[PDB]
RNA sequence: UCUGAUCGUAUUGGGCCUCUAACCUCGGACCGUAUAUCCGGUUCAGGGACAGUGCCUGGUGGGUAGUUUAACUGGGGCGGUUGCCUCCUAAAAUGUAACGGAGGCGCCCAAAGGUUCCCUCAACCUGGACGGCAAUCAGGUGUUGAGUGUAAGUGCACAAGGGAGCUUGACUGCGAGACGGACAUGUCGAGCAGGGACGAAAGUCGGGACUAGUGAUCCGGCACCUCUGAGUGGAAGGGG
RNA sequence: UGCACUACGAGUAAAGAUGCUCGUUACGCGCGGCAGGACGAAAAGACCCCGGGACCUUCACUACAACUUGGUAUUGGUGC
RNA sequence: AAAACACAGGUCCGUGCGAAGUCGCAAGACGAUGUAUACGGACUGACGCCUGCCCGGUGCUGGAAGGUUAAGAGGACCCGUUAACUCCCUUUGGGGGUGAAGCGGAGAAUUUAAGCCCCAGUAAACGGCGGUGGUAACUAUAACCAUCCUAAGGUAGCGA
RNA sequence: AAGUCCAAGAGUGCGGCAGUGAGACGGCGGGGGAUAAGCUCCGUGCGUCGAGAGGGAAACAGCCCAGAUCGCCGGCUAAG
RNA sequence: CUGUGGGUAGGGGUGAAAGGCCAAUCAAACUCCGUGAUAGCUGGUUCUCCCCGAAAUGCAUUUAGGUGCAGCGUCGCAUG
RNA sequence: AGCGAAAGCGAGUCUGAAUAGGGCGUAUCCACACAAGAGUGUGUGGUGUAGUGGUGUGUUCUGGACCCGAAGCGGAGUGA
RNA sequence: CUGCUGUGAAUCUGCCGGGACCACCCGGUAAGCCUGAAUACUUCCCAGUGACCGAUAGCGGAUUAGUACCGUGAGGGAAU
RNA sequence: UAUAUAGGCGUCUGGGGGGAACGCGGGGAAGUGAAACAUCUCAGUACCCGUAGGAAGAGAAAACAAAAUGUGAUUCCGUG
């Protein structure tokens, strides 16, 4: 209530566009934090992630080139950006999309 | 007497602008060169 | 009995809003007006109310050219 | 009981990364024949609510 | 059998006259039933395929019901007002009230916008034809006194006033750094593709001399979009 | 019934004072009376306004109760 | 406590008789064990002289030919998806145009009710019931001069 | 540029919590009024009361002096 | 006129009509329940002290004795 | 892990034919350079970003919601 | 998914459901049923518990308690 | 009124009513909120009706999901 004006949630417009019921979304994890949790390098999996505690247990992960790459990792993730799978490649390491 | 016109493009015939004329002053159909976005160039527009 | 009037437009608050010697950056308005009471001066623009805005930055200046109050823009170097 | 979100408020106001609470402008529905193209842009897209409706703002948007 | 007057059947329709069987009859007589103006079975006599109410439907409908019937206001009512612009009030920044003093506005623009380039307007004669206070284009004289599309101001003679040439800068699409800014509305747009001319080079323009001429949100229209599309394909719908 | 060993005048005060000011008057306590004051008691003014109710009115709004249409159960030989 | 209500008397309207009206969702009831000289309703209010004009507005009562006018199986056309046709790339498949059967939408022509519009009645229905100003209109006055407007202009009677 | 600067207990920003949104009078500048009102509506880095005791205006929110941390049977003063 | 026995019941009854009467209440009786109705309104809200300390303005408002936000208070942080 | 309305892309993203600028994000801070003094940017290199569960407290949401108070409204019954 | 009104289908190349229709594809064989456990409650009985009340509290009721008393009645309803 | 029946006679078996809560199926407010109000809310609440049982209703997919050699009646909890 805002004085019998017109309130502020009513004055102004709704916010334009939709939610998409069926948006795909991913739980993202950055090749630095790859770096950091696995020095060693080493096969990647959404289950390793998980394990190190990168992304959520049971979600679509992402895999993101924020950080830098040192080290082999044999990531595998549902997606990877481009800069993600550039940095594992250029790594000597392996982006496998599944 | 002064109707909102839409003018729209002969080429593609997006409507693109929103003008007022008279109705009296000029009846015809408002011809003017103004360009698209989508097009590019000025083109003619015409009253919808 | 019944009074005609009663009516007033809101106060458009006009004038200078920069004074000579406030250093701005390039685009503040110096001046608000309805006419010309200031022309515009170095440096300086008019927009189409009449808004004297400043095109370069540096210190406002008012002078006179030729009989007309003009708001300029004077550059300040750097120190 | 849960605390109802405002609908109203909902549907007009967002946060951004950051937390900043925005929204877009009034007057650009329609009547928009006499509204210079620099006005619409102007009201074109977000800015952050003021500070005097924030509080509200997300009061409404928390519960 | 093709334009085609008439075809004879069967299917299904508006309507009129009806045959009684539905249904109706507080018309009669019987019986259940000793009691019975109940009702319900039989029968007769009438209506009758109507009426009756069932569903849906149009109208009439204070008969009943729930409600609404604004605020300001030198009490309230009557009257007046309510939004926007301009002025003075307003006390030389901004702002500042009254049912304070005045007015305008809910428009006009395809030129009255853009741009290039030119011009100045009032007021009196040496002097004029019908011509006068006033026409002329009489400049012959005369220093920026009229005119701004429109209220008021602030401006404009350098012109923003008067003329022409071209044109459509409402750069529409993208947008500078900036700024005017209880919360809900304004000024430049320097840059970009694509323009407008005038031109010649330089050059300027995001409707108007400027401030009014407008109405949030919600709801829906209409166009375009390389957006989503409830298993998938589209589609409906939604979104921009 | 907030108190109380509760005066009067002119004043001052939320503008009509026992209670404040400056004065004037007045021994203490009762009894019978009168009603000028305590803006006396009574009843959270019936007026006025504002808010809300109720009921009433009507060519205020929106509904609802109370009349027409269709087919449904009504129904056909030969009908026009 | 009255001047109000009622009242006997009046007038209008409704009612063909498990009437009209009313209480009830209904059955049923009252009306009435009545019958239009009876009931219900409205107004007026003994009795006497009377109740003049107007049906324009609104009700009511009839309907004049039209027009408007929901609910339907009147369902053209159009739109969705596609068996399939064509063509472009491109050839272990997606890009346009045509598209039957269908089934699923939105549905126009045409189609007939009441009501409304409309015509005539109705004022003891709600309600209405002016001027002129030229006259001797008699200068106590009712008519008359012959004048505009409606549907008419307040008739008798009464009146500080 | 200084001053104030062991403070104004300042300004600004963001948060938690507010209350207020009936003002009054006095001086000055004004509108309405009759250039009346203890009138009404404004402006006033004006004051005071509001929310402020103390002294003075007799009494007397708003005037003058002066802002009560407490106790002294000390002193100097303000307005008067 | 009156006794006795009855009947009519609340948006309803009854009313020679006064809005009258319907159990000392009637412009819609009473009891219970919804129910702790709701009231921008009135009232009330209880121990202490230390520090700070307002507002009665602006805008908007089916708004004008209400409220939102701003203004002004306070408490935290940040700048100083 | 954000940007956007998603095919979505992702330390970027949206807008845009336009590597044109802006929006929002990349905790923060420090050094190095390159730039431009249009208010500072750009990368590069450093430290590595802090939530979340109880629970106290103040506000707040839904409830009676700090407490009292209407006239009235509805449902079902009781009364001639 | 359902009620009332009409209209009204086929039996597996059937029919539904996948939020309208498909080469579709998946779920499968309604218009007739019965079915325990997990679940809700406590008039009553039993054994206990309380950072519950302790006679104006706690049940209205520690005593006479739904008593006395009030009301025609529904009902209200104590004190000790 | 005739095969034939409504009904009448006789005999057995049940039903009736109460109960605080819970259940199921129907009917269904208004105060209230929306700072007015009708949509809406209140709320399928209160109340009312019909009915059980110790529990009751639902229950053994013509289901849900989406391309997973997906789960496989219902109910009830927590999440979503």
């Amino acid at each position: 209530f805002e004085g019998g004006q017109m309130p502020i949630h009513m004055r102004l417009p709704k916010l334009k566009g939709f939610k998409n019921r069926f948006r795909t979304e991913y739980q993202v994890v950055n090749v630095g934090d790859i770096n950091k949790a696995f020095p060693q390098g080493g096969t990647v999996g959404v289950d390793e992630l998980v394990a190190k505690g990168l992304v959520r247990k049971n979600s679509l992960v992402k895999v993101l080139g924020d950080g830098k790459l040192t080290v082999k990792v044999d990531v595998t993730a549902n997606k990877f950006s481009g800069s993600a799978r550039e940095a594992i490649t250029a790594a000597g390491g392996s982006a496998t999309e599944l | 007497v002064r109707p909102k016109i839409t003018l729209a493009c002969e080429v593609c015939k997006h409507r693109n602008y929103i003008t007022k004329k008279n109705r009296r002053n000029d009846p015809d159909r408002l011809e003017i060169k103004k360009f698209c976005p989508n097009c590019g160039t000025h083109q003619p527009h015409k009253e919808s | 009995s019944s009074s005609r009037n009663g009516r007033d437009s809101a106060a458009q608050r006009l004038g200078v809003k920069r004074f000579g010697g406030q250093v701005v950056k390039a685009g503040e308005i110096l001046v608000r007006q309805r006419g010309t009471h200031f022309h515009p001066g170095v440096n300086v623009g008019r927009g189409g109310d009449d808004t004297l805005f400043a095109l370069a930055p540096g210190a406002v200046e008012f002078g006179a050219k030729r009989g007309r109050k003009t708001v300029n823009i004077v550059p300040v170097a750097r120190p | 009981p849960k605390a109802k979100t405002h609908s109203g408020a909902s549907k007009r106001f967002r946060r951004t990364g950051t937390g900043k609470i925005v929204r877009q402008k009034a007057n650009r529905r329609h009547l928009l024949e006499h509204k210079p193209t620099k006005r619409t842009r102007r009201l074109d897209g977000r800015t952050t609510v003021s500070a005097a409706d924030n509080s509200r703002i997300n009061k409404l948007l928390n519960g």
